[PDB]
RNA sequence: UAGUGGCGAGCGAACGGGGAUUAGCCCUUAAGCUUCAUUGAUUUUAGCGGAACGCUCUGGAAAGUGCGGCCAUAGUGGGUGAUAGCCCCGUACGCGAAAGGAUCUUUGAAGUGAAAUCGAGUAGGACGGAGCACGAGAAACUUUGUCUGAACAUGGGGGGACCAUCCUCCAAGGCUAAAUACUACUGACUGACCGAUAGUGAACCAGUACCGUGAGGGAAAGGCGAAAAGAACCCCGGAGAGGGGAGUGAAAUAGAACCUGAAACCGUAUGCGUACAAGCAGUGGGAGCCUACUUGUUAGGUGACUGCGUACCUUUUGUAUAAUGGGUCAGCGACUUAUAUUCAGUGGCAAGCUUAACCGUAUAGGGUAGGCGUAGCGAAAGCGAGUCUUAAUAGGGCGUUU
RNA sequence: UGACUGCGAGACAGACACGUCGAGCAGGUACGAAAGUAGGUCUUAGUGAUCCGGUGGUUCUGUAUGGAAGGGCCAUCGCUC
């Protein structure tokens, strides 16, 4: 008849505090502070899944455009370049090949300034 | 249909008492209703009113900084009133005649189609002895059982008083949850007849 | 059949509406009652009939007829009901004994609905043109 | 306890099978000047309107 | 429901019916009741007996494991070193009172009922109140503060203004059990009641401490261990407090503020980071370092640097808002319950369905008084698959083909 | 004397309560030779729910019965509410 939440309202803080792991005073330690924090974290973590792919499409296209101008072309004509003449590599393997495959960047690159002209 | 006894020949019974569908549901509402009509319902606890004290404002409503308080019985308070405080009630639900007679029809039949009701020709022991109840009940392979007989012999009675698994019911005292409790339901060519006059 | 292994039907029981248990539940925090208002207090009920105000319903129109003492003491028997009358003669007792009629009836009409299976006779018991052709045509009679 | 029935409604408002009966308004005391039509259309009893139902319904404690 | 009601909010019968109980006696003096004898029955206030188990394993300890028995009118009781029908106390069952109380009874005695002798300042009336569901209403009836005031069964009262007829009763004198109400108190039994912030305010030396002139208000506070076996003795220390050994114990981080021993909060140790750096303190990316193995597409810790990024609740057109609320933690804290009812779902039965109180070796079964349905229309008398309106069988309203 | 009596298919309007228009049918009229027209006024303001009480009718009811009272129904009166 008679409920004691003791037990219950102990896991569920619990739970709450080990996600609050490694967070500077209160947030790690007080329970109405953590709880605000686990929840912010989290609509960080639900945005930032959406802001890695802008991030890192924006470091591989200025690889590819510091590549591409050791080159002799920039990134906007290297990739009208790449349409040009169907090559359909992808900007995180063509920003791979830039720093690691300098041989092979090259080649491609030629293969767009080939295709404009 | 038809009815094995264990010592005579079988038995011709009504259909519509040992043959008809489990009802579930029914069974089920028979068994809930059952239940809650052997609750005591004796309990209580107090309101903000019934608990000791707690006539006078703690302080002045303006001008303390506390939050506002009309007594120090509040159920908000440590030792106030219980908010939704329990008072004697009853539990029992309503059955319906038909109704509870229907289910006993669904458990008899179910009874019979898992062989768990067993039928003798007569049940009855010489003397009030416990031994002697086991004894009989060991020829007939039963452990866990309820005896159902026309009429509760009071020798059968004493016999089966402390005995673990064993419950001795007239035909009137066989509520549902008995007959599906209860591992076998040994019954008299005698009860049979008085189920079939009740449910038939 | 076993006591653990006993359900009823699916839609027979539901769980009650537990308001103010938490967002998930789609009843936290106001329990389906809105924002404020009269309807969303303790004890914030309505009165029936109350219009906000407005001249209500229930004023608005006039009383009319008065009800009839003279008929608190009659019923209304139909031609269906009168086979199921016992001894073959229907009359003010025999009707109460078949419990067609309540205790305190103290006139009966009987009007055509349903068909008279058998012959019977109306002792003291008033009937419609239609409800007469039918019971005598089923043989019966009437006796005053 | 069991439900108690408005006084006043059950005195305005007769059930009969296909809703609730009942008398018009403003056909009590200033009658020289309202047209014969008008009295006349004004006379006998009336079905209440759907939107009226529910509300009289509770009054009187049918619901 | 009838009725009542600024006919508002509300209040709210009776007749009739079903039940529980049942009882009637007198004023030409009784049924009863009380008291004191008295004859027998029980009952209560102490008690008595009360069945039947061993070996084995783990274990501090056996009741638990495994094997094999026995008692049961006694098997889900409480304990006992962990979970016992057979170890103890009990339990079913059967016995028991020197003495006192009580209840039924059989007789007897007075006492009372007892007002004496059939009802006069009474019935009726006027005024003003009260009660009758009835608020003056067309207001009967009861009752009486003021004032009046009959008749004598050939009479009188009532039947809801009032009158006549009819029916029914006999007021102004009394006594009367049962069914009904309650529980401060005593006992037993029980609980889909609580379990120390709960449950009584009060598990504890609680109506106490304490507060108040006073009436009055009114707390907090339970747990070592199976058993004190509660730590002999030695050492530091003030012949302290508190400790370190020793010992006891199954266990002492069970050491008396003693079961478990959470969180806030406060420390010590180690690893990494941190003294050119601007903000809800995270999140995305990410070097280095440290640790551990799986020896680098690994796990854990830290996290330089960098993109993005103004808590939450409430209330609002709109809140980072410099609007509200919260110092934090732990515990508690808010849609319940009863009775009537409507709709939906899911069942039973079906032109029928269902009982209430109540009875009932009692969740069964009976009880069908009642409620809803099978017919409507009309204010109603009434008529009736029709009815109402109307001169109208015409039109129209509602109803009828389930 | 149609500023008629019973109504009324069908609409407009509209939260409700109210409101507006109305062919046609019946009864009984007026005017016109007749077809016809007339259910007020060229139209759109001139108004007030319920309750309560009053007046005229009424085949309804009538607390044992017959009456009556009272109630219902139809008509109508009393609010610068
Ligand atoms: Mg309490
Ligand atoms: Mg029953
Ligand atoms: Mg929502
Ligand atoms: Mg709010
Ligand atoms: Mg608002
Ligand atoms: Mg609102
Ligand atoms: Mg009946
Ligand atoms: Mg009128
Ligand atoms: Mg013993
Ligand atoms: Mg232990
Ligand atoms: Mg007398
Ligand atoms: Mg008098
Ligand atoms: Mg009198
Ligand atoms: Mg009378
Ligand atoms: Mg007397
Ligand atoms: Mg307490
Ligand atoms: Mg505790
Ligand atoms: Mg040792
Ligand atoms: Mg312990
Ligand atoms: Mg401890
Ligand atoms: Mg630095
Ligand atoms: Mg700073
Ligand atoms: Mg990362
Ligand atoms: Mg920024
Ligand atoms: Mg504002
Ligand atoms: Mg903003
Ligand atoms: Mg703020
Ligand atoms: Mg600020
Ligand atoms: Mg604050
Ligand atoms: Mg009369
Ligand atoms: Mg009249």
């Amino acid at each position: 008849a008679r409920v004691k939440r003791g037990v219950i309202a102990r896991r569920r803080h619990k739970k709450i505090l080990k996600l609050a792991k490694g967070y500077y005073g209160a947030r790690s330690r007080v329970f109405r502070v953590a709880k605000q924090a686990v929840i912010k974290a989290g609509q960080y973590a639900y945005r930032d899944r959406r802001q890695r792919k802008r991030q890192f499409r924006a470091l591989w296209i200025a690889r590819i455009n510091a590549g591409a101008r050791q080159n002799g072309l920039s990134y906007s004509r290297l990739i009208a370049g790449l349409k040009k003449a169907a090559i359909e590599i992808d900007r995180k393997v063509l920003a791979d090949l830039a720093v690691n495959e300098k041989a092979a960047f090259t080649a491609i690159v030629e293969k767009a300034k080939a295709s404009l002209a | 249909m038809q009815l094995n006894v264990n010592g005579a020949q079988a038995i011709e019974v009504s259909e519509r008492t040992f043959g008809g569908e489990f009802n579930e549901t029914l069974v089920h509402q028979a068994v809930v209703a059952y239940m809650a009509g052997g609750r005591q319902g004796s309990k209580a606890q107090k309101t903000r009113s019934e608990v000791s004290g707690g006539g006078k404002k703690p302080w002045r409503q303006k001008g303390t900084g506390r939050a506002r308080a009309g007594t120090i019985r509040s159920p908000i308070w440590r030792g106030g009133g219980t908010t939704f405080a329990a008072k004697p009630r009853s539990h029992e639900q309503k059955l319906n005649k038909k109704m509870y007679r229907a289910a006993l029809r669904s458990i008899l039949a179910e009874l019979v189609r898992l062989d768990r009701l067993v039928v003798v020709a007569d049940f009855a022991v010489d003397a009030p002895k416990t031994k002697g109840l086991v004894a009989k009940l060991d020829t007939l392979g039963l452990k866990d059982v309820l005896i159902v007989t026309d009429g509760v012999d009071e020798n059968l009675y004493l016999a089966a008083r402390n005995l673990a698994h064993v419950d001795v019911r007239d035909v009137q005292g066989s509520d549902p949850v008995s007959l599906i409790a209860y591992d076998k339901v040994l019954v008299t060519v005698s009860a049979v007849k008085k189920f079939e006059e009740l449910l038939g | 059949m076993q006591l653990n292994d006993l359900r009823s039907a699916p839609g027979a029981r539901r769980e009650k509406h537990r308001p103010g248990r938490g967002i998930g539940s789609g009843l936290g925090k106001t329990g389906g009652r809105g924002h404020k208002g009269l309807t969303s207090r303790s004890g914030g009920k309505v009165a029936p009939g109350f219009e906000g105000g407005q001249q209500p319903l229930h004023r608005r129109l006039p009383k009319f007829g008065f009800v009839s003492l003279k008929a608190m003491d009659r019923a209304e028997v139909r031609t269906s009901e009168l086979a199921k009358v016992e001894g073959d003669v229907v009359s003010l007792q025999t009707l109460k004994d078949a419990n067609l009629i309540n205790q305190h009836v103290q006139r009966v009409k009987v009007m055509l609905s349903g068909e008279v299976g058998r012959a019977v006779t109306l002792k003291g018991i008033a009937a419609t043109k239609g409800a007469r052709a039918a019971i005598e045509a089923a043989g019966g009679k009437f006796e005053d | 306890p069991k439900m108690k029935t408005k006084s006043g409604a059950a005195k305005r408002f007769k059930k009969t099978a296909g809703g609730l009966k009942h008398k018009h308004a403003f056909k009590s005391h200033i009658l020289t000047k309202m047209t014969t039509k008008r009295k006349r259309q004004l006379r006998g009893t009336s079905m209440l309107n759907k939107s009226d139902v529910a509300r009289v319904e509770r009054s009187l404690r049918l619901r």
